[PDB]
């Protein structure tokens, strides 16, 4: 589902356009960006413990760079947790 | 290849006598329980049991021999000899190979049978030409079973 | 095997001791 | 299942 | 050449029968028993061992089967490890038969 | 580890050191058996020596050593510590030794699953179940059952198609395996099977899973286990109505004779007689034959789910009804004359199909359904239609509450049901007449038939009302 | 005679420890005892099932407490969902901060782990009742919240041996330290009692 919405980038090429879109999306959406990134990360996180490894690793990176360039709710705690979950993958 | 569980059910349901044997030429094994006989393809992972229970008395020997030429249809590949305490019974057999590599076995009646007599039958052997010889645990005598296609007023189909 | 092959022709008498 | 015993007519020729 | 095959506790052997075609390398006593000659014309003999618990399949091993298996153990060893294993074969089968087995496996 | 190689010596000299390490750790847990890991809060001296020792172990870079220790942990049974390593090194080590031993494969699968790699585990388990390793049938049943579960859930990076195909292969093999296990068990326990044969059966059935052909021919058919024969025709998608029905006929007759026998034994106990040598008495009235027969039909139905080709209602219902008549499984013994109809309705046969078959039974007048016994056929029809009516009425009330408008599949009543009841009334009028002029004196069932007429008329009325518009106005208030 | 069911035991326990009815109880009785007393001492004994049975026979009286309690018994770690946990806490804080039924007060903030400062001294008069009351209130990752680190430190730092050894009963303090994971403190402490040196050394060995 999250992949269809094209709200969070998963390939590095889409980061530029997805980042620009966030600027004009309703604040009722930007509010919940924090929980979306974490759920999506925790989703990739779970699928990793179950090539494919490279693909998840690449997508993991994408979420981080997006979150890094986006100023949003609880960006502090969220950006940190996102990075930790990516380290455990490797 | 484990013995099928259904054969274990019949074997432990044996009242007096049981026996196992091999038809290695065609990849089949058999088990007799009293007056009942069960064949199965042991190469098959979940075989179906070919049951034959017409016999009235305890089976004492079973064997698979070649047929007598010019007697049966060409599709009959073997003869199944079933010896009981009362008689010996001949059954036609067609062991045609299957795509999987294990012979498909179908049985044919023959009306060919003879009363055993007083001598036990525990050993049956067949020759290349279909001759059937018998022996057992009563004495050292050797018997032979004859059979022919035509019925005659002075001679039976099986002697 | 999940494929059945009936073959009454040449079985082993279930009701007899073995040769 | 009791094995189906096909008839003597098929078995022996002719 | 002999070996001992162990059956588990409770296995009582009842009968042993040949599952493949009868062996014959020739039509008369001279040449009849030449297993080496028929290694590639007829499958190795197989035997069904009927017990009270099941049917065990036993297969005769040919020279090429032994040679291939032995070499499979030399994959992780020295140049001299192969030469040692090969010398076992030469001392039993002779050099020509051994090199013919290597050619066949190759 | 190629034999004849001369590194063996080098490996042996390390194995002597590794064994001695086992003894140390063994003696350590022994010396400190019962000792607490903490006293007054801080660690004891016995605890610190345990940590100091196991430190030296985990601080090593000897690889042959760590392999020898994985094997050792497995041996001692310490799934505690081995599953908690984390390292791939142990996974990679298992990946080589998996196709070789059941115990190792189980560890590997445990690793995969905790990492949500369910499909990879299902693959290992399935292959192991199909392999020629020495694995018992029941263990092969467990392996397949796990694979089936693991392949039925999503595993990331793997296509739905690939999951389903594995889940399907495991499901089929598991079905066959259960059949094989039912056989083996029954055969071994069967009093009428000679011991000599049982051992032979156990050898060929307590191993890799066999084909359905073999199971049928060499075992199920030889031992006359007709219920299992039917399950086998189901698992094999066996298209052969005649053989299927022959097997149904054998199962019914076999079960009838067995129930008869058990009721006889009981009657002897309650009369003082002695049972045949080696016959376990029945301390309680066993079920009438029609009750044990229908038990057999239920057990199979639940196992195959009525959607099978071993439940052709058009052939099977007449046969069961035939049995009921030809064996006096009726009022004479205190049974409900409609028992065959009750059986298949509760079993979940749709009402329309029932009446449809019963109609065919009545029109063709076959086997025992002839002459004045068609009285019984009419009674079955009366009972089937009655239940059908009740069903339509409740489905009407059902849809008035939870509101909406629907009704697919379910056959719906036509004028044909009304016509069928008309003919049924004619049959009764004809049977009553024939009964009044019988040689020896009139028939005793006069009022019995007069009652059936009233019931049939009542049903034709109801059906006529529904058909006449009362069915399109069922969700409406009256 | 046989250990009776935790329910009938608790009932046969209320008979003694409250022979006459307290006028401040609420929500009526159940088979002759206040419904909240039964729930508390059942939870205190650790038989949540026995307590839930009590709730099932007072469905009408207890109001929405049923769906909340049934969730507490289901959820592990004796914690409710943040959403439902919020619903009950605000309700208790709304108009039940000071209710005339002490047992009602106790159960609510044992289920919601709230009012950590209020020691519920009306029902938890013993020391073990306090420890148990708080360990059911500790939390893990800002207001009205207590964690094991705070609780364990708060206990011995502010209320040291002096507070727990005035009755000249040494094990009382030991149990306070040991049942709070402060094993080293309890070991050293108990190691100083010249009569209990043996015991403190060994409880150290076990931990070692």
């Amino acid at each position: 589902i999250i992949e269809r919405l094209k709200l969070v980038p998963l390939n590095q090429e889409s980061v530029e356009e997805r980042v620009a879109a966030f600027r004009n999306f309703s604040d009722e959406i930007r509010h919940n960006l924090s929980e979306v990134l974490l759920a999506t990360m925790n989703i990739l996180f779970t699928q990793f413990k179950r090539d494919r490894d490279s693909q998840l690793r690449s997508q993991a990176r994408t979420l981080i760079t997006f979150a890094g360039m986006i100023p949003y709710r609880t960006s502090g705690d969220t950006n940190a947790r996102l990075v930790q979950m990516e380290v455990l993958m490797n | 290849h484990n013995i099928p569980d259904k054969v274990f059910e019949h074997l432990n349901a044996g009242e007096v006598f049981t026996k196992l044997g091999l038809f290695a030429e065609i990849g089949y094994a058999w088990a007799s329980i009293d007056s009942s006989l069960f064949l199965w393809d042991y190469t098959h992972p979940n075989p179906e049991l070919i049951g034959y229970e017409e016999a009235t008395h305890t089976i004492t020997a079973v064997a698979l021999v070649p047929p007598k030429p010019g007697v049966f249809v060409k599709t009959i590949t073997h003869v199944l000899v079933v010896a009981t305490t009362s008689e010996i019974i001949l059954l036609g057999v067609s062991a045609t190979p299957t795509p999987s590599g294990s012979k498909s076995l179908t049985l044919y009646s023959t009306r060919m049978s003879v009363h055993r007599g007083g001598s036990d039958v525990s050993f049956i052997v067949g020759t290349k030409d279909g001759r059937i010889f018998l022996g057992g645990e009563s004495d050292t005598d050797i018997h032979e079973i004859f059979y022919q296609q035509e019925e005659r007023w002075f001679s039976s189909r099986c002697g | 095997h999940k494929k059945l092959v009936i073959n009454k022709d040449m079985r082993t008498d279930l009701f007899s001791p073995p040769n | 299942r009791k094995a189906k015993l096909l008839p003597m007519e098929e078995a022996l020729l002719p | 050449q002999g070996t001992w095959i162990e059956l588990e506790n409770g296995n009582r052997t009842i009968e042993i029968g040949l599952t493949t075609a009868p062996f014959a390398a020739a039509k008369q006593p001279l040449g009849f028993g030449n297993e080496l000659a028929v290694q590639f014309d007829q499958v190795p003999g197989e035997f069904a061992v009927l017990t009270n618990t099941g049917v065990h399949i036993v297969r005769r091993r040919r020279l090429v089967d032994i040679f291939a298996k032995a070499l499979g153990n030399c994959v992780s060893a020295s140049d001299d490890a192969l030469e040692r294993e090969v010398r076992k074969f030469i001392n039993q089968y002779g050099r020509v038969e051994t090199i013919a087995a290597a050619l066949a496996v190759a | 580890k190629p034999a004849n190689d001369s590194r063996k010596k080098a490996f042996d000299e390390r194995k002597i050191c590794y064994n001695l390490i086992h003894q140390v750790l063994d003696k350590l847990e022994s010396d400190f058996a019962g000792e607490p890991e903490l006293v007054d809060g801080r660690p004891t001296l016995a605890a610190t020596k345990r940590m100091e020792a196991y430190n030296v172990v985990n601080d090593s870079s000897d690889e042959v050593f760590h392999f020898d220790m994985y094997e050792w942990y497995i041996e001692k049974g310490w799934t505690d510590r081995i599953l908690s390593i984390d390292s791939p090194h142990v996974i990679t080590y298992l990946q080589r030794l998996a196709e070789t031993d059941f115990r190792h494969a189980e560890l590997l699968c445990r690793f995969y699953t905790t990492r949500s790699r369910f499909f990879e585990a299902a693959q290992v388990q399935t292959n192991l179940a199909k392999s020629d390793l020495n694995i018992s049938l029941k263990d092969r049943i467990i392996l397949l059952s796990r694979a089936k579960g693991n392949a039925s859930v999503n595993t990331i990076g793997i296509s739905r198609q690939q999951q389903q195909q594995l889940n399907h292969e495991a499901s089929e093999l598991l079905e066959i395996a259960h059949i094989q296990d039912d056989l083996l068990e029954r055969l071994v326990a069967d009093p009428r099977i000679p011991e000599e044969r049982k051992a032979e059966i156990e050898e060929f059935l307590d191993g890799p899973i066999r084909t359905l052909t073999d199971l049928f021919n060499d075992y199920a058919d030889q031992a006359n286990y007709y219920d299992l024969c039917l399950l086998i025709f189901h698992a094999a998608d066996f298209h052969n109505p005649r053989t299927i029905m022959d097997t149904w006929n054998n199962l019914i007759n076999q079960s009838h004779f067995e129930a008869e026998q058990r009721r006889e034994y009981w009657e002897i106990v309650q009369a003082g007689g002695d049972l045949p040598a080696g016959v376990i008495a029945p301390i309680a009235e066993p079920p009438l034959p029609y009750v044990y027969v229908s038990q057999q039909i239920q057990l199979i139905a639940h196992r195959t789910s009525l959607d099978s080709l071993i439940f052709p209602v058009n052939s099977l219902l007449p046969v069961v009804c035939a049995y009921a008549i030809n064996n006096g499984q009726d009022a004479s013994i205190g049974a409900d004359p409609c028992w065959p109809i009750q059986l298949f309705l509760n079993l979940g046969v749709p009402h329309a199909l029932m009446v449809q078959v019963l109609e065919n039974v009545l029109d063709t007048q076959e086997a025992p359904f002839t002459g004045r016994r068609r009285k019984l056929v009419v009674q079955w029809i009366a009972m089937a239609v009655d239940m059908w009516v009740r069903e339509v009425e409740r489905r009407g009330a059902m849809a008035a509450a939870a509101a909406s408008g629907a009704s697919g599949s379910e056959a719906v009543m036509g004028s044909w049901v009304s016509e069928l009841l008309g003919r049924a009334d004619q049959v009764l009028t004809q049977i009553a007449g024939t009964g009044a002029t019988l040689r020896g004196g009139a028939a005793s069932d006069a009022e019995e038939i007069a009652s059936l007429r009233r019931t049939v008329k009542g049903l034709k009325r109801s059906v006529d009302m529904l058909l006449g518009g009362e069915m399109a106005r069922m969700s409406f208030f009256r | 005679g046989g250990v009776p069911g935790t329910y009938q035991l608790v009932r046969s326990f209320l008979n003694i420890k409250l022979p006459a009815p307290l006028p401040g109880l609420q929500d009526g009785e159940v088979e002759g005892h206040p419904v909240w007393a039964l729930i508390y001492y059942c939870m205190r004994c650790g038989d949540l099932l026995a307590a839930s049975q009590v709730v099932n026979r007072a469905q009408h009286q207890l109001g929405e407490f049923k769906t909340w309690f049934q969730e507490y018994m289901n959820s592990k770690d004796r914690r409710l969902s943040p959403a439902t946990e919020n619903k009950l806490r605000l309700h208790y804080r709304r108009a039940l901060r000071n209710n005339t039924d002490p047992y009602k007060r106790a159960v609510y903030c044992i289920i919601g782990r709230c009012d950590v400062t209020d020691n519920q001294s009306e029902v938890a008069d013993k020391t073990e009742d306090y420890l148990w009351l708080k360990l059911n209130q500790v939390c893990f990752d800002p207001q009205d919240r207590l964690t094991l680190s705070q609780f364990q430190k708060q206990l011995l730092e502010d209320y040291g041996e002096s507070h727990f050894t005035v009755n000249q009963q040494p094990f009382l303090y030991f149990q306070v330290l040991f049942l709070t994971a402060q094993f080293e403190a309890a070991v050293a402490f108990l190691f100083r009692m010249e009569r209990l040196r043996c015991h403190a050394v060994h409880v150290a060995l076990v931990l070692f």
